[PDB]
């Protein structure tokens, strides 16, 4: 009926990029 | 941790409360696939018995003694009746090409209006299938965001202690896509099938509108034309 | 830290100036709800009812009469008055082909454009609902960067000192989840309702047409015939 | 150790999400062949009948040439909807209406051989689409297990992230060799199937100015001794 | 500091960032530009059709119309409709004139649209490829990190954050110079299509005074 | 590690392929470009000035007068050549509005058929726009991955042999994003530069249409009164 | 005019993890 949304759009590279500040200083400490 | 199932009641609120809401939307998915698909199935199959039927009638009369059994639902005596209803409607006039103007326009407004009363709970479909990825990584932002919060408010600087909350919040995440995926396919398949379908009656209607207009022309072309 | 409430004061400048900007952004998304919304099914509650009364029509003369009390601004005495005046402009005419082509080609337009006044809001709700995960995005990369320069700079270790930078570069892409759901679940919503609005709307202006075209051809058979 | 012992040791939902997406190219190749030879036949008899066609002059003609062009000839289904319409409209007078039903069945069946080569066309689409979201959930699914394998014991090593960055690189890398010839494929596929749709749109072009050339000629030479 | 920072870079982020601000310039020039002279535009049409809705004919109308100076575009398709119905005198099939109005009318309406929407081209490719352009910059510059931490093998991951911090803002560059364009497309593309609506109904408008006044015309000549 | 060549002779043996790959994809898409633009500027500018000619013709006699010298391949030609072979296929006919529905269609199919033609190489250039930052990001995957099964070892040290084998992966994801990203710029520029000549060629098409209906109509009303 | 004018998320997504697996088997490298 309407040119609806229909995509599954998953920008979360904020997610892999919380994730890497993690691991960066989490071994060598 | 414990495993995938023990471990979904320990997550704080947000996330608890977000992956049961993707639990609900995957199974609403799976309830409207099901339905609409038997719904779909039966119809296309008691439309292609009737075109059949149909396909072999030369005359509009012939084609409505043909469909005087198909039922009250069929889609394709519906067509007839307007056909026959615009027919004896304009009796009295002398213009053919209006009575089959009125009735084309009629029968296409009959067509699109079934193909939309079809496509019912995609909506649904859509909507789940594009903002529940979303809701997933509010999910896994909120229980991070809340690990790493509680990592600085306790000075804790190992990662034991800060592992299982993220733990929990790619697992918001994961079900996030498990329940997107299905949603988005089963949107696409439910968009071809409407399609198709819409296509075959399509077809019925342009039988329907090839016999009026022989009948008319005929009738036309005998008695002015002795 | 403590939460968003406490998190959003000491953030930075630009990561502040992301999280208002997406603010902003949910509450005008809420405000257009609420005023669609309720106009929509004001508008729709109207034209369902009026279609309800016209389906009884077998004439124009007859249409008028019954829609003579329909207020001011109802679509359906719009169309039904373009129908009227479109014969009287036409009043000395006898192109009875040549009256049905300008009604027709007047529904089309008044129908059009009632659909493009109805559709006027959802651009805003379409940008959001695309592009705000990607301002969140922006937000969280610079409060990483950030991060990665705090670390660089005075070099230190123990990630209990960088914790806070993390949250306030997650809570940026939190709130742009938060501001682009509502978004999408709105869109959608509205999507479906305009295309049901059209639809309806062009049922009513179909009938109008029909009414018009059936009355001309009948007019002219029984006058020039007898 | 090598990539299948990677694959040997993977959790029970990684191993079933790489099955899925290996089946997936499986399918997608086995179209792929089917489709590459149906379409090349079909197009070769279509552009040799148009070929043919293209010297018709007059609707008789065109009959007596694809009178033997088999029996799956597109071009002539077209031909024989256009004779049967002309003789089921026989005592009609009206020759716009026997010009508007035959330009109404061509459409109509224009469109549906058009629909019937589109077939398959979905499901290429389908995965080429997806697949990218199966393998992002695979690698998630790996992350996952990586981080509840560290906070099993109480460590950060390589050795305990082993696992799961098994899991993340094998599960998007068969995503990315599973969607990469879905979207090579579906392309070559609708540009040909673009092209075949017009090359039969201009047979059917011929059979309608045929048509209506011819009845508007025999109606004047009627008229006018 | 973020201004600091650009020169950092060694070669293939700088001349990245430096072709993304460049991209960003270009985007709001862009705008500013198409933005006025779309609102310029839309009012003046708008004047003129609430100023032509008042015309029964189309004497009157080209009455009404005669001044409304000449980059006027309801102007244009009103004598579009009377050369026409200028070129066809001698004829007596008037619908055929109606027909190869309309179609005069189609095409110069489409022409138009066309002729405003020049530059959105600009903006759809940058939208397109800008994340793109920043998503090389931050992997190069990545890249080029961890080459270095190779040559002097400095095994610590302490000292190589400032590679990393010019990778991630050569990304946050491709999203500010990205995000824009396609925001900016979307509102051209929609203001082009509601403007292109308005011109077709004031072509609809000429349309429907010219075919009135044909067949009011023929009958009253038929008919004395 | 080294910088470009020692790293292509490092890149192992999927990684040196699918940088190979790309490398023929960036090859061939320049070459599309430098090669389909000269074409597009030459046809362009040739119809332009035919369309600035024709502008001037007031009956289709006097255009075909016109357009005599406009050489063998005008697609001016090939319109006005259109319009009077149906003029004269059509002779003994009298339904002028019969040749009028004829040309108009014959017209259309030849403006798509053009269109067509000269969009003819799009499908390469967007389908390389949009599987290389994957073809690449694949050869990325392998190579971290084959650079983690060879540190799999037990390689209890820490003197960074990864940090060669690792920053490879990447090269292959920014030869991928360097292949993608001319693919999708000349992509937009062809597709702008299609859509705009064929709104010339259908003013071509339009102006060869008006022409002959005036004239038919013109005609007729002339000798019947 | 069949332009591409809206930015992609898929090569973005890959991508930008893959940068993340690099940093996860490289970081525990210095340990
Ligand atoms: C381990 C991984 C290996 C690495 C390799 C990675 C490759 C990088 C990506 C390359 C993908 C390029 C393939 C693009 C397919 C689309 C082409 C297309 O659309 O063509 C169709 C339609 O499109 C067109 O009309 C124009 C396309 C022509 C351009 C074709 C040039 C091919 C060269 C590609 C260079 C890639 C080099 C690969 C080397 C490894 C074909 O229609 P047809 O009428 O010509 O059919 C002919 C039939 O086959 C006869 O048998
Ligand atoms: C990372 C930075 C990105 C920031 C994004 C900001 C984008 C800037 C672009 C601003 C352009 C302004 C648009 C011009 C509006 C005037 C046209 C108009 O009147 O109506 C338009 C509608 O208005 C818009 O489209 C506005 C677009 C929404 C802008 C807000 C979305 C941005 C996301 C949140 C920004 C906050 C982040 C800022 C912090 C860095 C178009 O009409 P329609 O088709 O859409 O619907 C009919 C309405 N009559
Ligand atoms: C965990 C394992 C992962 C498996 C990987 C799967 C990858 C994607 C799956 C792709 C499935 C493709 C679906 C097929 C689409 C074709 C549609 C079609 O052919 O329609 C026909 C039938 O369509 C169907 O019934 C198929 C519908 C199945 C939908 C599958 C839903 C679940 C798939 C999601 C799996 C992905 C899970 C990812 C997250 C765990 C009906 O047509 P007809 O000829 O018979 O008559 C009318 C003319 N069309
Ligand atoms: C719970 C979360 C995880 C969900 C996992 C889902 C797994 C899905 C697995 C993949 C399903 C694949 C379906 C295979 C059949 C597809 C057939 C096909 O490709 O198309 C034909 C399908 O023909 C039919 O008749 C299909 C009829 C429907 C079949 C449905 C099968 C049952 C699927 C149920 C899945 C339920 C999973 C979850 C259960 C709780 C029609 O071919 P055509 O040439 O006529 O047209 C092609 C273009 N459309």
């Amino acid at each position: 009926n309407g040119e609806m949304h229909d995509i599954n759009v998953t920008p979360f590279i904020d997610v892999m990029l919380v994730l890497l500040i993690i691991f960066m200083v989490a071994a060598p400490l | 941790d414990l495993s995938v199932w023990g471990m979904y009641q320990h997550a704080d609120i947000v996330v608890k409360c977000v992956m049961i809401g993707l639990i609900l939307a995957s199974v609403v998915t799976w309830a409207i696939f099901f339905s609409k698909s038997v719904e779909f199935f039966n119809q296309k199959r008691r439309l292609k018995r009737e075109q059949q039927l149909l396909a072999e009638a030369r005359s509009l009369n012939q084609a409505n003694d043909i469909a005087a059994d198909f039922g009250s639902k069929s889609l394709s005596l519906h067509l007839l009746n307007e056909a026959q209803n615009e027919l004896e409607l304009s009796e009295g006039s002398d213009d053919n090409e209006g009575i089959k103007e009125r009735t084309s326009f009629r029968l296409e407004r009959r067509v699109a209006a079934v193909g939309r009363q079809m496509g019912r709970g995609n909506g649904y479909l859509a909507t789940i299938g594009a903002i529940s990825p979303f809701v997933g990584l509010f999910g896994t932002v909120w229980g991070i965001m809340n690990s790493f919060i509680g990592i600085a408010q306790t000075q804790t600087t190992n990662l034991a202690v800060v592992a299982p909350g993220i733990a929990e919040a790619l697992l918001a995440t994961a079900i996030g896509l498990v329940a997107a995926i299905p949603a988005v396919v089963i949107y696409n398949v439910f968009a071809r099938q409407i399609g198709g379908f819409k296509a075959m009656l399509g077809d019925v209607a342009a039988q329907v509108l090839l016999l009026q207009s022989r009948d008319l022309d005929l009738e036309a072309s005998a008695a002015a034309h002795p």
